RNA sequence: UAACCGGAGAGGGAACCCACU
């Protein structure tokens, strides 16, 4: 029913006042650990291939 | 992604956001979200779930991001509302007499998104140009919307008598044609209740455009409050000495008709209520005149307060704080209670061995007559830790029967 | 090997009844500031179970006058069950009665 | 059931509206032939919400009623909310 | 400082503060407690105001250049013991491990240990480094060498070698790392007042009065009313007149000699208004603010509850043994918990997918074969 | 443990004045007069030396670790 | 929409401050003015420091943080040095930096002091606010020493401005101060006759505040610079200006680069 | 020869019993240190009543 | 580890710009000026300089966050006049105000030496 | 090669070899600390 | 790689005069952990220099 | 009429205590 699970962080919550409802703010040092997969297209293969 | 704090008790406890990357080392949530998630930013930790799928993404965004979850189907609600400084600072700035220099409005209008580069003809011309903070937020409020709200110092006379539509105490809150003519906007306007003005604008407008109205607020607001500030002191919590007199005044008098009752009680000269026996009946009296006491010093307190003051400024702008948390401050803490009843013998037919046995007056069980400016004397300190307590223990105890 | 097991675990008794003998006696003293080393060497404790809905024990009594910090308490699921030492207070050590 | 009997709603669900959209930014992430001249644009995602507001997807849903049938509703054929 | 033999004391866990001090407004019960010899805290510069909205819901707002200059600065220190031994053969020793000789090693440095398998104190560390090399015997050799404890990023203290009760060589390393107050550090009062960092601002964005002097800390002023600590507004002004005056402040609870009037006559003496606010004026624009700021100095506190103990993420990083989910806790590297709760939000939703998402793909995606006739595993 | 360098509020030095202000001390003076003595106006200054507690001689009680 | 011509008068000028007047200018000028006071004066502080013995009971990098506290006397050297990233030479060059050393050892039973006297420069024009103090005082204290205990240590100073760290602030205080007496009623007072009058007011005891004017304008701003002793308050003003002036005429060099290179 | 039993620190068998503040600080320990505890495989153990 | 380093506040990064020009497109004559590595130091003295230009319509200036370093100016001038000349104008007024007042300066700190 | 480490108690620096009982030749004390490392080491004064 | 585990100087740049050692390093560039401060920075072999 | 190098997911659990929101 309930288990651990990839993909998630957890820290300490602080205000600011500075960005809207639907945005958060993350480190850096949490976002270069935790990934997302792109599936490659002739868009975005110039983009995938500089990353 | 999506986003939340533990005790996840209902849906607006999970809410996708936007990723914006800062510096250090802490997630950062704006203000008006504080709300649903009960957060506390007191060591308070959420923690983030990164949807993995292209279709889990899509899905999150289109069902559980947060400008999306703004209304509840709980109670028909928003959740959501402008809380804690931009609130404060809301009435403050919408008041009659704010006015801008020109300077000031560009500033302002400098953090409107939602402005089309066009500054408003201002609400006084000559002998200086001077705008007004209502009609600033006239340029916040969006589309053309149109709603009817009072203020929390509304009198109730006011709409009886004459002066209705133009009120001297510039209550009666009307937004006409997405633009604010008139009135002083509180909690009761901005807030979370139902027919508030931010509910209004979920209706009436999208989602997205609620979105950029709860920020544009947020950033003109704190933006002001640079110029105005908002502060607490000593300063506020201090009274008159006119005040302090007619307080104690009150307090000797109802302190004297204590006893009067004790001694009807003892010479046998009180009739029982029917439906009660002496015992409850004397608690009934007793009590009946320690919280018209209590009642009336805190009106006399209420009373005397400044239009100046940033107790007031907080509990007329319904962002923090009571009525009663400034009567407790000033004029007097109360009585302490111990299961609705006053402090009970926990001793051998008296409290503390500071008293005499069979005391049943207001300092021997519970009722404090000094305020928190003034201090407690020790045995009051006792009591009111003992009042605490018990609220203290509830909180405990609470949380593993609601949960189950 | 008795007394240094006792002592080193908080298992209070034998070994063999381990989960029979009550534990938390015996902690590790908290070395994080002087003020906290002080109110862990002064401090009782309510062996009445925890996680019980009777809010009785847990109130602060009129016996506490001088003698228990009204005060002082942890805010978890031991309010009033854990509680540490008033600054005058003593503890009697026994003597006899002869 | 037939086009006759068609008995559920013509609008389309906030639950359908998400995963036709997931389902088909993911075959458009699949290079898949979009539906619409694009504007130079490059998310899927943004691509499947073009081709949502153009009424061009190429899928259809299955709506099981409970007794066990069953309707085909054309993503073309019902109301976009938004 | 929480005891003064701190130096000579192998212990995990430690907390030593740089610049304690004990604090301007005192009670008589303090001196019996010996709290102005070892004391928590710095008598800081509150300001209670409303100054960007960094500090709204109980936060708090620093001044840069103070926490430059050693304001709060603290430094931490955590050690670790080992001890080599078990088997009739199988010996555990202290040693350099070598690729060559040793079976399963790391891609850690192990170039920064001594040859006697330790380091020697003065050497930076950082996480998965070596600091205890030890190797057992493989009936070549298999290590079993202890690594700093990842994300901890200091520098090592000092080592000590010596012999348990049974003989065998046994070493502690207590480690040095010093801890600069940033954002999301915990804070507090002497009332009950708690706080984390919300930002931190240099001493020319932070507000002044007619002096130069800029507050510290700034605290909300929507904290007060309904905490109801007027104890901490009477201590941010007795503060005020201690510092002016010479005298520690007298905050014994029941004193009677003294209340607010008398502190008040007392500061209208010194030149300031007698109430304690002061015009303070805007660091960015220079405008005096329009509401006048009430300012004083304030005993505040710095909890252990830093930010930089407390992140963590992951992203399919090791597994469980029994059922292969991930692991728990911030040390192993483990996954937050998608809980009954949270499962059930998401069902509320209606998101099924991001469910499955979470529930499967995400914790333990498997697969079986069954046979089609009885639905017994194949 | 030893006085700080500067004040964390004001900049102005403070770490030189700490052992001026023990020899003050150690006189008629009383601390509002040695401190102004030393030329302290702001609290912000007088708050470093005032409630500062002098723990490097409590240190200094113990034998080092080398000879 | 040109510029205004302001003027000054100094009505105080020590070793410690300088106290002045400034007409006729604007307040946003006026408080950037106060504001390059404290972040953005080039100043010598040491900022690396290599640590070859320490048996102290301070460790390493509380010992090199109170070095970089310690003020040093960068009157004109300063401004003929260059910032250590931008010079061209490898690890440190007398163009770029200043070497201090500090070898200090106790033997006697005496408590010794390791104070900003022990530091031993490279340059003799670089040196501690030990200079000149004679028309007694002490020096700043760095760490006490046990017989048998030392330290030995090799640092090296950059020039930085306080904007990077506030060992590179050249002020202690900048009293800053428009409208004494409360003409404009940018502050509002509840009760103003609560009110201490300020040390440039010009009213009787009768009067509490000055009665307010729509047409004014803030001018008239009293600033007060303290020193730390690294600089003399004389030249921590003109180097803010010169810094301030030299900061507005590259962003408009950069700003006449992209205008023609847009057409 | 019966046992050893663990003692408690500043006791009236500690080793520290009724020294001076120079002396403790001769042992490397501290003369704030109140005692009360027991010191079992290195690691200080305290009865809570 | 988080923590940008100091010098992060006023040094560009290599491909970076210290000031971009963007045209407004709501309203006619009025522009975006874009700087890097400055803050309200550089932007408040632009924003009261230009509102002495009574050719000057609109002047403003933000800072979008503060953990970021850049700050936005939004000018507005009548037809006629640029307003990218309104702000080369507002700089080398500004620029003249401060070498004036640098030279009064130092006339007055020679004058209180012994006169 | 030789690892010179220090008496706690007497304060003597002492060379003992690899795979040896801890032990200072004089006043027999137990407990050693190592020496402070030759590598450099290297500070902001931050 | 022979520049791993080699202390080294960055001798370029803003993160000039700052000792590190090296954790891992390509001919791009390089990753070196600073002894000042708890944090590993990616640097161009060009900045760098080997001490001792 | 020439030129030497090469190996990688580790790693456990139970119990008790303290603490955080
Ligand atoms: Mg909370
Ligand atoms: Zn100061
Ligand atoms: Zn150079
Ligand atoms: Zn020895």
């Amino acid at each position: 029913m309930g288990k651990r699970v990839d993909f998630s962080a957890r820290t300490v919550i602080t205000p600011d006042p500075n960005l809207s409802i639907d945005q958060v703010g993350v480190p850096r040092s949490i976002a270069a650990n935790m990934t997302f997969a792109e599936i490659v297209t002739p868009f975005n293969i110039d983009r995938l291939q500089e990353l | 992604v999506i986003f939340n704090r533990q005790p996840t008790l209902h849906k607006m406890s999970m809410m996708g956001h936007r990723v914006r990357i800062l510096p250090w080392s802490t997630f950062r949530l704006n203000l008006s979200v504080t709300t649903p998630y009960n957060a506390d930013f007191d060591g308070d930790e959420m923690n983030l779930h990164l949807p993995q799928s292209l279709e889990t993404r899509a899905e999150i965004q289109e069902l559980a991001m947060v400008p999306r979850m703004i209304v509840t189907p709980q109670s028909n609600r928003p959740v959501m509302g402008i809380v804690q400084d931009t609130l404060t600072a809301v009435r403050k700035f919408t008041k009659r007499d704010v006015f801008l220099e020109r300077g000031e409005v560009m500033n302002l209008l400098m953090f409107l998104s939602t402005w089309d580069g066009k500054v408003p003809q201002p609400a006084i011309l000559k002998p200086r140009p001077l705008w007004t903070g209502k009609q600033i937020f006239s340029l916040i409020i969006p589309g053309h919307i149109n709603c009817i709200r009072t203020h929390s110092t509304h009198p109730d006379d006011e709409d009886s008598g004459p002066y209705k539509h133009i009120s001297p105490g510039d209550t009666k809150v009307v937004v006409e044609n997405g633009e604010l003519i008139m009135g002083i906007l509180c909690k009761k306007s901005l807030g979370t209740s139902a027919g508030s003005l931010v509910h209004i604008s979920y209706l009436e407008m999208g989602h997205d455009i609620t979105r950029l109205f709860y920020s544009n607020i947020q950033t003109v607001i704190n933006n002001w409050l640079l110029i105005e500030g908002h502060t607490i002191g000593i300063g506020d919590s201090i009274a008159d000495s006119k005040t302090y007199q007619d307080i104690q005044n009150t307090i000797k008098k109802a302190k004297q008709d204590v006893i009067e009752v004790i001694e009807k009680a003892h010479n046998n000269e009180l009739e029982p209520t029917p439906g009660n026996t002496l015992r409850q009946t004397f608690e009934n009296q007793v009590n009946r005149i320690l919280n018209d006491a209590r009642d009336k010093t805190g009106s006399s307190a209420q009373k005397s307060l400044s239009e100046y003051n940033n107790f007031k400024s907080m509990v007329v702008s319904g962002a923090k704080g009571s009525k009663i948390n400034i009567s407790q401050v000033i004029a007097v803490v109360g009585q302490q209670n111990v299961e609705g009843k006053r402090i009970p013998f926990g001793f051998k037919h008296r409290t503390l061995p500071h008293f005499i046995k069979d005391d049943y007056g207001p300092e021997s069980r519970g009722f404090v007559e000094n305020s928190y400016l003034a201090g407690l004397t020790p045995t009051e300190f006792f009591f009111h830790a003992m009042g605490g307590r018990e609220g203290l223990i509830d909180t405990a105890v609470k949380t593993a029967e609601t949960g189950y | 090997d008795g007394l240094k097991y006792s002592l080193a675990t908080g298992n209070w008794g034998d070994q063999k009844k381990a989960h029979q003998a009550r534990a938390g006696v015996s902690q590790v003293l908290n070395r994080l500031t002087f003020a906290s080393t002080l109110s862990h060497l002064r401090r009782l404790n309510s062996p009445i179970g925890r996680d019980g809905k009777l809010a009785k024990p847990r109130q602060l009594h009129n016996t506490l006058w001088g003698m228990v910090c009204p005060a002082e308490t942890p805010e978890g699921h031991a309010v009033g069950l854990v509680k540490n030492l008033a600054l005058m207070a003593y503890i009697s050590v026994g003597s006899q009665p002869s | 059931q037939a086009n006759q009997k068609r008995i559920t709603t013509p609008y389309m669900t906030k639950y359908e509206r998400a995963r036709v959209l997931g389902t088909r930014a993911l075959q458009i992430a699949m290079c898949a032939p979009v539906m619409v001249e694009l504007e130079g644009e490059t998310d899927p995602l943004l691509i499947a919400m073009k081709e949502l507001k153009a009424r061009k997807i190429p899928i259809i849903i299955r709506r099981y009623l409970p007794d066990g049938s069953y309707e085909d509703w054309g993503v073309d054929e019902l109301i976009i909310s938004d | 400082v929480y005891i003064t033999n701190f130096h000579v004391r192998m212990d995990t866990l430690a907390h030593v503060l740089y610049y304690p001090q004990k604090p301007l407004v005192t009670t008589r019960s303090m001196e019996y407690l010996r709290f102005r010899e070892l004391p928590a805290g710095i008598n800081s510069i509150v300001a209670i105001a409303s100054y960007t909205g960094y500090n709204q819901e109980d936060s708090v707002i620093m001044n840069r250049s103070a926490v430059d200059r050693g304001f709060f600065r603290s430094v931490f220190y955590r050690s670790y013991k080992e001890q080599e031994s078990k088997g009739f053969d199988q010996e555990e020793v202290f040693e350099k491990p070598t690729r060559e000789t040793c079976q399963g090693m790391r891609h850690a440095i192990y170039d920064k240990l001594d040859d006697d398998g330790l380091i020697a104190p003065g050497v930076r560390v950082s996480g998965d480094d070596v600091i205890i090399g030890k190797t057992v015997t493989l009936p070549t050799k298999r290590d079993c060498s202890t690594f700093l404890r990842t994300s901890e990023t200091g520098i090592v203290d000092q080592v000590m070698v010596t012999l348990n009760q049974e003989g065998y060589k046994f070493c502690k390393i207590r480690v040095r790392s010093v801890r600069i107050p940033q954002i999301g550090d915990k804070f507090a009062s002497r009332h009950g007042q708690k706080g984390t960092c919300g930002i931190q601002y240099r001493q020319e964005d932070m507000p002044f009065t007619c002096e130069g002097i800029t507050p510290d800390i700034i605290i909300n002023p929507h904290a007060i009313p309904s905490r109801m600590t007027i104890g901490h507004l009477i201590e941010c002004l007795q503060g005020k007149v201690s510092a002016n005056k010479g005298e520690i402040g007298d905050a014994t609870p029941f004193n009677d000699a003294v209340n607010v009037q008398k502190i008040s006559n007392l500061l209208s003496d010194y030149g300031y208004h007698l109430r304690g606010n002061e015009v303070l004026y805007n660091g960015f624009t220079g405008r005096k603010i329009t509401s006048q700021i009430f300012i004083g100095p304030t005993y505040y506190q710095r909890l252990k509850h830093m930010v930089d103990d407390k992140i963590h993420s992951r992203a399919r990083g090791p597994i469980q043994i029994l059922n292969r989910q991930p692991m728990e806790g911030r040390s192993r590297d483990g996954g937050l918990r998608f809980g009954e709760m949270e499962r059930d939000c998401q069902i509320a939703h209606g998101a099924a997918q991001f469910l499955r998402e979470r529930l499967f793909e995400a914790s333990d995606p498997y697969q079986v074969h069954v046979c089609n006739l009885c639905g017994i595993m194949a | 443990m030893i006085i700080p360098v500067r004040c964390f509020t004001c900049g102005k030095i403070v770490g030189n004045k700490w052992e001026a202000y023990l020899g003050l001390l150690q006189a008629e003076y009383t601390e509002g007069d040695a401190l102004d003595a030393l030329g302290l106006k702001r609290y912000c200054c007088r708050r470093m030396l005032l409630a500062h507690v002098d723990l490097i001689e409590k240190l200094l009680n113990y034998a080092p670790l080398e000879k | 929409p040109y510029a205004n011509q302001p003027t000054v008068r100094i009505t105080e000028l020590t070793d410690e401050n300088v106290k002045f007047i400034i007409e006729n200018t604007d307040l946003a000028v006026a408080n950037s003015i106060r504001r390059v006071f404290i972040a953005e004066v080039p100043i010598i502080a040491i900022d690396w420091v290599q640590i070859d013995a320490n048996s102290s009971v301070l460790h390493d990098e509380f010992i090199a943080h109170r070095l970089g506290l310690i003020p040093l006397t960068s009157d004109d050297i300063v401004d003929k040095l260059q910032y250590s990233r931008d010079c061209t030479c490898e690890e440190f060059c007398p163009e770029c930096s200043v070497e201090f050393t500090l070898d200090v050892r106790c033997n006697e039973d005496q408590t010794r002091h390791v104070t900003s006297r022990d530091l031993i420069s490279n340059s003799p024009r670089v040196i501690p606010v030990t200079s000149r103090n004679r028309d007694e005082q002490d020096d700043i204290l760095i760490v006490k020493l046990r017989k048998g205990q030392e330290l030995r240590l090799r640092a090296y100073a950059k020039k930085g401005f306080g904007k990077e760290h506030a060992k590179w602030n050249p002020t202690a205080g900048v009293a800053f101060e428009y409208d004494p007496d409360n003409a404009l009623r940018h502050t509002v007072y509840p009760k103003p006759e609560e009110w201490p009058k300020s040390e440039y007011s010009e009213l009787d005891e009768d009067e509490s505040q000055a009665p307010y004017d729509p047409n004014g304008k803030p001018e008239r701003f009293y600033y007060n610079v303290e020193s730390c002793g690294s600089l003399r308050p004389e030249t921590i003003v003109l180097s803010a200006l010169s810094g301030l002036k030299k900061k507005l005429s590259d962003l408009q060099t950069q700003l006449s680069h992209e205008i023609q290179s847009d057409v | 020869f019966i046992g050893k039993i663990p003692i408690m620190l500043r006791s009236t068998y500690c080793l520290l019993n009724g020294l001076t503040d120079r002396d403790l600080c001769e042992l490397n320990e501290c003369p704030l240190d109140p005692g009360g505890y027991f010191i079992i495989n290195g690691s200080e153990k305290v009865l809570i009543a | 580890m988080n923590a940008p380093p100091a010098f992060e506040s006023f040094l560009l990064f290599e491909g970076e710009k210290k000031i971009t020009i963007n045209k407004d497109t709501k309203v006619p004559n009025a522009c975006l000026f874009t700087i890097n590595k400055e803050d309200h130091t550089l932007g408040n003295i632009i924003k009261s300089q230009l509102l002495k230009d009574p050719q000057v319509l609109f002047a403003g200036y933000k800072v979008p966050h503060p953990l970021e370093h850049k700050i936005i100016i939004r000018v507005q001038t009548t037809p006629d006049y640029s307003p990218q000349e309104a702000f080369t104008n507002a700089i080398t007024d500004l620029i003249s105000e401060l070498s004036l007042l640098e030279e009064r300066f130092r006339v007055a700190i020679k004058d209180k030496q012994e006169g | 090669q030789p690892m010179i480490y220090i008496c706690g108690e007497c304060h003597t620096e002492n060379e003992i070899k690899s795979r040896d009982p801890i032990r200072c030749r004089e006043c027999g004390y137990r407990i050693m600390y190592k020496k402070r490392t030759k590598r450099l080491v290297v500070f902001d004064a931050r | 790689n022979e520049l791993i585990g080699q202390t080294v100087r960055i001798s370029q740049g803003p993160y000039k005069g700052y000792i590190g050692v090296v954790k891992d390093a390509t001919e791009s560039t390089a990753r070196v952990e600073l002894h000042s401060t708890c944090q590993t920075i990616s640097v161009d072999r060009q900045r760098l220099t080997t001490v001792g």
